[PDB]
């Protein structure tokens, strides 16, 4: 063509790449609300798109996203500035009305749905796949707390095919009643393991999954939710927390 | 301002010891304890783009220039906009990388998002380092270094980067290459891996993890999940930068003659030592 | 022979199970392909299935003698020995026809010859699969986005020995075939435009691929930082907003000054995609039939 | 929602109308004849 | 003591004796005191 | 209505005309002519 | 626990005691520190 | 009112002018015709 | 304590002193004309 | 049976009419033996 | 209830009635109108 | 409803009114208005 | 069996034809001798 | 709906109801209408 | 049964009249000796 001329069907059709790549990134979570439940100051130089319709893979309806936004599930923080800006703190101890660190959602009662008209995650005594039938096996050890002290037994796998992964590492009670707990943050090494999140005497706050094979996307959010929720807060203040919660290395 | 839930996750602390004296929410950024400090370091670095605008000439950032020092006047200091004044530019950009890649865990033991993000961006630090401190302090003084500019520079890497003959024949630096063409190879199937099942043609159900698994097991065999793809997109964007500064550690300060002249170890061997053979021969 | 249970991954190896079914086919795909179970536990470990029909191994057929006619000019020289070959596996070298032949295929063996065969096949291997990646998007139900970042990324090979070689009139106005051949060549492509730093088509081009370790440094480690919560499972994070949209969607936005949304972190993703080539295609189809000498070109349209 | 109201106008409107001024400065500041700025003296 | 609805917060009289009382030293003392400065301004030195 | 100042007004507002003012007061240095302090020596 | 009124926290009496002695304390202890050492500023080295 | 008295009204006015007023002596040194100490480099 | 004593001016008063020491010692030390002390040879 | 057919037609039908004309388009438009448009006078 | 097939909806005739009446007659602007500047630049200036 | 041949769907009151209909006031237009710009052409102007 | 048949039937038609036909269509034109078109002139 | 394999669908006897009606009809069009273009071809203009 | 009935008679029979054919009618096109498309004049 010419020398000068291609360069400018471009500092045009594409000055406009970031304005309409990031709407279509502020879909989710816009509008913006305040610290209540209130329209709030705006929401930018490239607001909230009006959402097309969303058909879900497993005929869960029209829900159409942006979403459900408003004030649905319980929240707890004591509001300690009335001006927006200044943090907010929980009622009584953090780890029991659910605010800070750690965060859920409440969903509709269908869980994650593949294809197989099957349900995504299930234990080892939910899929007789792959067992134990050759030397000596471990699928049974105890465990230890961020409190440094003993916290339960594990003696199970919830299994995966798609992925052919795992998800979590459901622990025997001296009882029975269901908890859960997730599964990067692990860290094994011997014949003993040990979790650097939530102490020993603080595992029964664990919601017990409703059922033991079933995880609904309802339930995913807290049982996922709780390990971050101390890893904020702990531990105030003195001695072995300090020689217990920092340095380390990986 | 602040998101619709954006309610449950406000509160206070994430910085170590002190208190939360900085932690200030200043609109839809963070100004953690390194908030202020990138607020100091950001404002005293807009004028080091206009400083050298009166001491080496222009006033554009087309051609402003705060040159490295010269090669050979040791372990110290320099003229000014040639070196004494381009030696304080960079203690503020690593005293700004620094303080932004470290004012994330302040966000990080704020909540419980995991800390393998003050480390993406430290090959970022372990990258721009190679070129300010890693290699100018050994071969005589810090006069082995690059203007910051964005023209500057330009004509220092080419009609000025053939001292080693062609840099394609650095190993390491065609390795670093073999791991960053790849990163857009592994991007460019990963963020169009999420896009078109909601959205197939136009109306239809959408897809789960079994259509992944029978479209990508439908392209180049090799199918290690969606968790095999983000260590599919941190392993194409982190590493062509330790085999660049390993293409760099042991090139000019041990080798600043040509690399065109390396491969020539590779044809000295006794079994084809005193064989010319083909185009060679 | 059992497979155990370690300490901290973990995993469980999966029987006998593909994908889905529909627009597909049954009995193409061959035998469950043997599982590498080789301390699988980090990511996956399956081989097989794989859609053998004559839209991929069409590919491997035009690859094949794409890597077989150069490959009939890597020995050719040597001496007909095996000490030589793998000892020059690079030092050897194959062009096309000469700067002064071109439209004509009269050329033999020897001066230019085995680099008309090549490509010839090659060009039904990468054009048979473009759609290995188009069309088993549509054995299912999902896009065509997929070889739409490859009609992309073959806009860059739509210019280098196609479009311009022809217009123009030669075979040397193509890439050299070899593994050094065509590194003497990118730096060739340089210094006779005199030299395309000012060429900021070829140069943004470049600033395209400055973005997809803007973009991908910080996506491998974030979705496997939001991993222990929910993020890993893409394909349920979006419609149905989980709380990964809540430890990277609060995480960026204070950081940096915006977050985006579980589908729009892949409608970026794809834009530093089908904008590196193509932008390099354009500024390739800019370098041959605009301005040559591009610092003859970036200081009377750059300073001037 | 779409527009909202009392945060543009504190820290955006005020650089919108300035960003719709500069832009235009530096060519009527520069042009072969115009300025009215430097020339004041001859 | 929280709040739940629009436009709180708001609200009142933690508006009123509040920001009613520090916007307008963000809006006087660069308002009409800026035209204060514009005395050595005004006449040094447009006019040359 | 709505809006926040008690941690705008403090430490965030300032630095929108400290946006405004700072950033030309050295424009008004670079010229040749205005300077208003510069040209000194000669 | 949280209170209500105007405004918290706080904390009164300390519109006058807080927001006065080191708040308005500022428009002294450096805004007229300021024009004494001024003085010794505004004409070093405006004028060669 | 709110704000802060005891935390952020000391320290909102320490760094907050050292990044006002020592980062702003780095324009009156990027002189070097004037300044305090480069005057007889000329 | 209004200020923090042994937290704002113990070990981050030592190095902000350390702030204004060697930044300097790359502009005094520096400067084109002066060294006076490196020039022992020409 | 097996590809598509709806696709084919309103967007697939593309690559039939306009990526094969006005490719071919600009090959016939640079032709001095037609030139229609460069016709005028020469 | 879901429609039947193709194209449903549709439908029978609305295709003929909203779809047929002004996509064809109303859509003839795009076919009337752009001759209009299409007569001024047939051969002006492709014949000086 | 799922049927067991083709076209179905289909559907012959989908198929031969929604793809036959417009087949002589369709493909017939393509291969016509097509030889006006190619009449106006191989005259206009080859010859020289 | 392993295949269906009636839907690539329309692209087995409508553009496979030319895939043969584009790169056939134009190992001709190239003579300045033959051409057809642009000889049918002077 | 899918019966077994080898082979659905489909289909007996609807393949030659499909592949000889439009298939060994239309198709042949392909060398009733090529084969008449052909002879503009075969000796125009190969030998003049 | 796997070897392809309906499909590879078909679809791989309608593209090795081009896999087998058009890759050696590529060479002996230019040669001068058969020609009978290039002999020209002379
Ligand atoms: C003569 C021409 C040579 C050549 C000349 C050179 C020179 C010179 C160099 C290289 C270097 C490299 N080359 Mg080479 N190179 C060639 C052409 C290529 C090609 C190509 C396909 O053409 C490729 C893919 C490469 C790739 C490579 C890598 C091996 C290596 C890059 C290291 C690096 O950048 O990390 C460094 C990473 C960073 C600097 C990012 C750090 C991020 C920081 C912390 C954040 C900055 C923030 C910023 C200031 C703010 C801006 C944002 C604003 C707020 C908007 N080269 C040819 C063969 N190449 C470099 C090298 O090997 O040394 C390491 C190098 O110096
Ligand atoms: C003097 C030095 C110049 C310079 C000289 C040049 C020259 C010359 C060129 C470039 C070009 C480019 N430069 Mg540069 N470049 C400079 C600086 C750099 C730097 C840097 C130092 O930061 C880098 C990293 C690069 C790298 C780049 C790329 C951004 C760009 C071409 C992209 C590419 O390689 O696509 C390549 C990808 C393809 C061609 C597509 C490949 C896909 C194919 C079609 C698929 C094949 C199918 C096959 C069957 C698959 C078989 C697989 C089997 C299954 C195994 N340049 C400096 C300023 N650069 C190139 C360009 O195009 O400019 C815009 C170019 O010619
Ligand atoms: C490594 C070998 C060479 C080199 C090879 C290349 C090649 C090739 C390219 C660049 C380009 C650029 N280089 Mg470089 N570059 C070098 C050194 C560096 C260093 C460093 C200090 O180590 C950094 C941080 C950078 C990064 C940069 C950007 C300034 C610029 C565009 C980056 C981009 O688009 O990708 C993603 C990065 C971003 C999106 C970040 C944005 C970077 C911007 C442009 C810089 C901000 C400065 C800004 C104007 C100042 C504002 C301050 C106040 C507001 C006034 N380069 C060395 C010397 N670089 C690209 C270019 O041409 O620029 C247009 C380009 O093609
Ligand atoms: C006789 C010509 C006048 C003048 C003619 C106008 C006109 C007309 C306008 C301004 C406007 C403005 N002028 Mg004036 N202005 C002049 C040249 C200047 C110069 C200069 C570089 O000398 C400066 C710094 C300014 C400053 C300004 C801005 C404060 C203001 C633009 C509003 C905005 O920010 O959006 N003017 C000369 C002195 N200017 C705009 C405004 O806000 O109204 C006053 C506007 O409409
Ligand atoms: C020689 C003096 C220059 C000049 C150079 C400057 C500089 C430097 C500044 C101002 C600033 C101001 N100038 Mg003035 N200004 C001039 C004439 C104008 C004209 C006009 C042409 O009528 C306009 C619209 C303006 C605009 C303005 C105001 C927006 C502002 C003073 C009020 C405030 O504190 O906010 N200036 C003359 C032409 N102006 C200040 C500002 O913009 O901060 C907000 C500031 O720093
Ligand atoms: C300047 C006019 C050019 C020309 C350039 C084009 C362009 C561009 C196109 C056609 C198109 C057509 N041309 Mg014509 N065409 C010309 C002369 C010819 C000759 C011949 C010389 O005998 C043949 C066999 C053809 C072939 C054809 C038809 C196949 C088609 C019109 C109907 C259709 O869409 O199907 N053209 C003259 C020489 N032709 C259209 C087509 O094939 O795609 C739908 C099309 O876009
Ligand atoms: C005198 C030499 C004749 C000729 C000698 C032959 C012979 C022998 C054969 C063909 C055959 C064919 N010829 Mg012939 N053919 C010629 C050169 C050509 C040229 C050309 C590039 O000029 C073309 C496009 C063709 C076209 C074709 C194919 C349609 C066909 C290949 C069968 C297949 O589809 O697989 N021939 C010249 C004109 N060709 C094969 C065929 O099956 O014909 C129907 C075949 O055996
Ligand atoms: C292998 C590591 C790769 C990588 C990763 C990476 N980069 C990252 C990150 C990660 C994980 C971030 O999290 C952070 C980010 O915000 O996401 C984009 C970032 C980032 N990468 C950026 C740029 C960047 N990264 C680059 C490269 C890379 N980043 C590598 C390819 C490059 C190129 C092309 O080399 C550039 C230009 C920034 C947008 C952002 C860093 C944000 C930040 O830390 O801000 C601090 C800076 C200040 C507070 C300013 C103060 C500095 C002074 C005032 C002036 C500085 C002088 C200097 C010379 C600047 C000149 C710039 C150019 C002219 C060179
Ligand atoms: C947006 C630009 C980025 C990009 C995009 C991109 N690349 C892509 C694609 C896209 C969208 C694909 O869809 C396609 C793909 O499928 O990815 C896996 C691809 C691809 N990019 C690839 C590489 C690649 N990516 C590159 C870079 C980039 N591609 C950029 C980062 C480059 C560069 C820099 O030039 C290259 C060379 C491939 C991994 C893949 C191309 C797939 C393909 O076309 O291969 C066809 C299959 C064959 C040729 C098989 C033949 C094998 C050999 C040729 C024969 C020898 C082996 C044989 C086994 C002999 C043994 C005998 C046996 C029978 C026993
Ligand atoms: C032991 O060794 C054995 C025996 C196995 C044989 C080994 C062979 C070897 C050594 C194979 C090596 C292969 C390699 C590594 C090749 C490397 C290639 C590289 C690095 C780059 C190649 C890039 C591709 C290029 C330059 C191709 C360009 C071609 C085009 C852009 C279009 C070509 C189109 C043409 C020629 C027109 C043809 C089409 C028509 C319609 C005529
Ligand atoms: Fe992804």
């Amino acid at each position: 063509d010419l020398a000068s001329l291609a360069i400018y069907s471009f500092w045009i059709f594409l000055a406009g790449l970031i304005y309409y790549l990031q709407t279509e990134n502020m879909r989710e979570g816009y509008p913006l609300e305040n610290e209540d439940g209130t329209p709030a100051a705006n929401q930018g130089p490239f607001p909230l798109p009006k959402p097309k319709t969303f058909i879900l893979p497993h005929g869960r309806g029209t829900l159409t996203v942006p979403g459900p936004e408003s004030e649905d599930r319980p929240i707890a923080l004591a509001r300690t500035a009335v001006s927006e800006g200044f943090p907010h703190a929980p009622t009584g101890d953090p780890m029991k009305d659910g605010v800070g660190p750690a965060s859920w959602v409440a969903r509709r009662d269908l869980p994650e749905l593949d294809g197989h008209g099957h349900n995504k995650i299930k234990p080892m005594k939910a899929a007789a796949g792959f067992h134990v039938s050759a030397g000596k096996n471990p699928i049974g050890l105890p465990v230890r707390g961020c409190d440094l002290e003993i916290a339960g037994k594990v003696v199970d796998i919830w299994v995966d095919i798609p992925e052919q992964m795992a998800r979590f590492l459901e622990v025997e009670l001296k009882d029975g009643s269901t908890r859960l707990l997730p599964m990067q943050m692990v860290k094994v090494q011997s014949n003993r393991v040990h979790v650097n999140a939530l102490s020993s005497d603080l595992f029964a706050g664990i919601p017990t999954i409703k059922s033991p094979t079933e995880v609904t996307l309802l339930e995913e959010d807290k049982i996922c939710g709780y390990v971050a929720g101390g890893l904020m807060y702990a531990a105030p203040k003195r001695k072995s927390v300090v020689a217990a919660m920092l340095a380390e290395y990986a | 301002a602040l998101l619709s839930f954006e309610r449950k996750y406000r509160v206070p602390g994430g910085t170590l010891v002190g208190g939360n004296l900085f932690d200030f929410w200043v609109g839809p950024f963070y100004v953690g304890f390194f908030g202020v400090a990138t607020f100091f370091f950001a404002a005293l670095g807009i004028i080091l783009i206009a400083w050298s605008a009166v001491l080496q000439g222009t006033w554009n950032p087309q051609l402003i220039s705060v040159y490295p020092p010269a090669l050979e006047y040791g372990l110290g200091g320099a003229p000014l906009a040639k070196g004494g004044l381009w030696q304080i530019i960079t203690i503020c950009a690593t005293g700004a990388f620094v303080s932004w890649a470290l004012r994330e865990v302040e966000i990080c033991r704020k909540l419980g998002i995991g800390y393998h993000i003050p480390f993406a961006f430290a090959f970022a630090i372990l990258a721009y380092l190679t070129l300010v401190l890693f290699r100018p302090v050994m071969m005589g003084a810090w006069g082995y270094a690059f203007p910051y500019g964005i023209w500057t520079h330009l004509d220092w890497v080419s009609n000025t980067g053939y001292t080693y003959g062609n840099f394609h024949y650095n190993p390491a630096h065609m390795i670093a290459i073999s791991f960053f063409f790849t990163n857009a190879l592994a991007l460019a199937l990963h963020g169009a891996l999420v896009l078109s099942a909601a959205n197939p043609e136009k109306g239809k159900e959408m897809r789960t993890p079994d259509h992944e698994d029978t479209f990508f097991r439908d392209l180049v065999g090799y199918s290690i999940g969606t968790l095999g793809i983000h260590r599919l997109g941190l392993l194409l964007s982190l590493s062509a930068v330790f085999f660049s500064a390993l293409c760099m550690i042991i090139t000019g300060t041990i080798w600043f003659d040509q690399w065109v002249d390396w491969w020539q170890w590779w044809v000295k061997l006794p079994w084809w030592a005193n064989i010319p053979g083909g185009i060679n021969g | 022979a059992e497979y155990q249970n370690i300490f901290s991954q973990v995993q469980v190896r999966g029987p006998a199970d593909l994908g889905m079914t529909e627009d597909v086919n049954l009995a193409n795909r061959s035998g469950v392909g043997p599982f590498s179970t080789l301390l699988g536990w980090f990511g996956n470990a399956q081989l097989g299935p794989i859609y053998l029909g004559s839209l991929g191994v069409l590919s491997l057929f035009s690859g094949l003698m794409w890597f077989f006619t150069i490959g009939i000019w890597f020995w050719y020289q040597a001496g007909w020995n095996p000490a030589v070959f793998l000892r020059d596996l690079f030092f050897f070298s194959l062009e096309p026809p000469a700067p002064e032949y071109g439209l004509s295929f009269a050329a033999p063996l020897k001066e230019g010859g085995l680099w008309l065969i090549a490509s010839f096949f090659m060009f039904v291997a990468v054009w048979s699969w473009w759609g290995r990646t188009y069309l088993r998007a549509q054995a299912l139900g999902m896009g065509k986005h997929t070889a739409w970042a490859f009609l992309s990324a073959i806009w860059l090979w739509m210019v280098l020995g196609f479009i311009r070689p022809i217009l123009m009139g030669s075979w040397s106005e193509a890439v050299p075939y070899g593994i050094f051949s065509h590194l003497d060549w990118t730096n060739n492509f340089s210094l006779v435009h005199g030299n395309l730093f000012y060429n900021p088509f070829h140069g943004l081009s470049i600033a395209f691929l400055y973005g997809s370790a803007l973009l991908f440094a910080m996506h491998g480690a974030t979705i496997l930082a939001v991993s222990r919560f929910g993020g890993e499972r893409e394909l349920e994070q979006i419609a149905d907003r989980g709380t990964a949209a809540e430890r990277a969607a609060l995480f960026w936005r204070w950081t940096m000054g915006f977050n985006a949304t579980m589908e729009g972190i892949h409608r970026w993703a794809i834009w530093m995609a089908v904008l590196v080539t193509l932008t390099g295609g354009i500024g390739i189809l800019l370098s041959g039939t605009v301005v040559d000498n591009w610092y003859v070109w970036g200081q009377n349209h750059g300073m001037a | 929602w779409m527009i909202f109201d009392p945060r543009r106008v504190f820290v955006a409107q005020g650089v919108f109308l300035f960003l719709l001024a500069v832009m235009i400065h530096l060519i009527l500041l520069s042009t072969p004849s115009y300025n009215w700025l430097e020339i004041s003296a001859a | 003591a929280d709040k739940s609805d629009l436009g709180y917060t708001g609200l009142t009289d933690e508006q009123a004796q509040e920001l009613h009382s520090v916007y307008m030293s963000g809006l006087w003392l660069f308002s009409a005191v800026a035209i204060v400065a514009h005395l050595a301004v005004y006449i040094w030195r447009p006019w040359f």
